[PDB]
This record gives structure tokens, C-alpha cells and sequence, in this order.
């Protein structure tokens, strides 16, 4: 049902938001150290 | 949507309100810089002012 | 002087690897993020930005 | 020393949950202090006087 | 919410009576630094005082 | 001469020890003080403040 992958679709970029959201932080620290 | 907007230019508001005592006194510079923020918050409102009547 | 020359290496050896070491986060960090970019616009341009045909 | 590392690391996360103000708002929340300092000031020497 | 406004407020009126006791005599100094204690109180004062008659 | 150089170390090496004792309750604590940070406001976030989706 087409109507379902918008709510499919929608959460695979969650999880991008949050591994994106992860790879930042790392840059960070190493930039302090 | 409606609820969205009004925080938007609330935002811009703040930064017009606090805009409105650099001015004063002589000091321009600081009064152009938060001018140039709320442009930023404006290009939103006009985007999503325009939406709002348009669902309606 | 040998004792001495040979210490020298490894002060310039140790110090060569820590170097090495910090580079490899900085650059996994940034394959990360641009791994982690790929799949956010990929799918954005296939629901209502990249061509007529798309979910959107 | 690794610990600092991990200190680090949760205190990198710190600046970006809450992003830190911006150096405008620094240089404008202290700039409008010395005014209300003042002009509570202001009434305050007029007042007394 | 009421309450507390006014707990508030009661500390800053005591800096300001307690203020009201310095200036005098030419010490200028001293008031000065009893007045910006108070602006931490009355951003609270501001904060809050909106929001009750928002509330009402 | 070798009684008196041995004891020597033996002043060193516990003058050293303890000095190392010290510092390591200060980085626990500072330790436990970032960790018993993240939770308090990682949730904050989650309630109002970090986006839309947020459960307030």
C-alpha cells in the first residue's frame, strides 16, 4: 500500500537524523582533544 | 500551521522590539546586524503566511 | 651513540604514531556524515523533489 | 588520560543538544545590562538627590 | 504561579529598600552592585507576570 | 651508600602515590558530574525543547 511507505519512508530518514546526529558529536570531541 | 507562523514572527518581533533600542543613542551598527537576523524569520512567515490562506 | 641514536627513533616513532592516530577519527567522523548524508537527500528528491514519478 | 576522553566526548555533546547563544546575543545581553543598571540608576541619583 | 510572583518581586523590593540605604551619603558603589542583583529577580518578575494574565 | 639511596625511592615512590590518589576521586567526580548531566537534559529535549515530535 503506497500510503504506508510515507510513513515508512519518512522513518528510515529518522534514523539517518540520528546517525548523522552521532558522527557530529565524534568530530567534536577530537576537535577539543 | 496557523500556530507555527505566529511563533515565527514572534521570534522576529523579539529581534524587532530589540532592535528598537540600538538605534537610539547613535548606535546604528548593532540595529543593522539584528535586522539582517529577522530577514532570516521573515522569508518564513511570508512562506508560510502565504500557505495558510491558500489550505483556507 | 648508539644507545642514544637509537633512542631517537623511537621519540620520533611514538610521536609519528599518535599523529597518525588523531588523523583517523577526523577522517571516519567526515565518512561518516557524508555516508550519513547520502541516504536522507536520496529518498527527499525520490518523494517529492527529483522527478515527476515520485511517492509525493 | 583516556578519561578525559570520555569526558570530552559526553561535554562534545553538551554544545550541541543546547547550542551555546550566539556571540550577537553575548555582545547585546551585556551591551543592554549597562542601561537598565544605569537607567535604574538614573532614577535612583535623580531620586535621592 | 500568583504566589510565587509575588515571593519574587519581595526579594527585589528588599534589594531595592535594602538598596535605598546605600546611595545615601555618597556611596554610589555599593548601590550599584545591589541594583544589578535585582535585574536576575526582575527577569523572573517579567517572565512570570506575562504569563499570569496570559493565564487569566 | 646503598641503604640510604634505596630509602630515597622509597620517599619518592610514596610521595607519588598518594599525589596519584588524589587526582583520581577528582576525575570520578567530574566524571559522574557529565554523566549525571546527560540524562536530565537528553530528556528535557525529549519533553519540549529539542524539536517537533517532542511528547509536551
Amino acid at each position: 500500500a503506497p500510503e504506508d511507505l510515507l510513513e515508512r519512508l519518512l522513518g528510515e530518514m529518522e534514523l539517518e537524523l540520528i546517525e548523522l546526529r552521532r558522527a557530529l558529536a565524534q568530530t567534536i570531541a577530537t576537535f577539543k582533544s | 500551521t496557523e500556530r507555527q507562523r505566529d511563533a515565527q514572527q514572534l521570534i522576529a518581533q523579539r529581534w524587532y522590539e530589540k532592535a528598537q533600542a540600538a538605534l537610539d543613542r547613535g548606535n546604528e551598527q548593532l540595529a543593522r546586524e539584528a535586522l539582517g537576523q529577522r530577514q532570516s524569520y521573515q522569508s518564513h512567515t511570508e512562506a508560510l503566511g502565504k500557505s495558510l490562506g491558500e489550505q483556507r | 651513540a648508539l644507545v642514544e641514536q637509537v633512542r631517537g627513533q623511537l621519540q620520533k616513532l611514538e610521536r609519528k604514531y599518535l599523529e597518525l592516530k588523531s588523523q583517523k577519527n577526523l577522517y571516519l567522523a567526515r565518512l561518516k556524515s557524508a555516508i550519513a548524508a547520502q541516504k536522507i537527500e536520496e529518498i527527499a528528491g525520490n518523494l517529492d523533489n527529483a522527478s515527476a514519478s515520485s511517492l509525493f | 588520560e583516556r578519561i578525559e576522553t570520555k569526558i570530552l566526548e559526553l561535554e562534545a555533546e553538551r554544545e550541541l543538544l543546547n547550542p551555546p547563544p550566539s556571540p550577537l546575543d553575548k555582545k547585546f545581553e551585556q551591551w543592554e545590562e549597562q542601561q537598565a543598571v544605569e537607567a535604574t540608576l538614573a532614577a535612583m541619583k535623580a531620586r535621592r538627590s
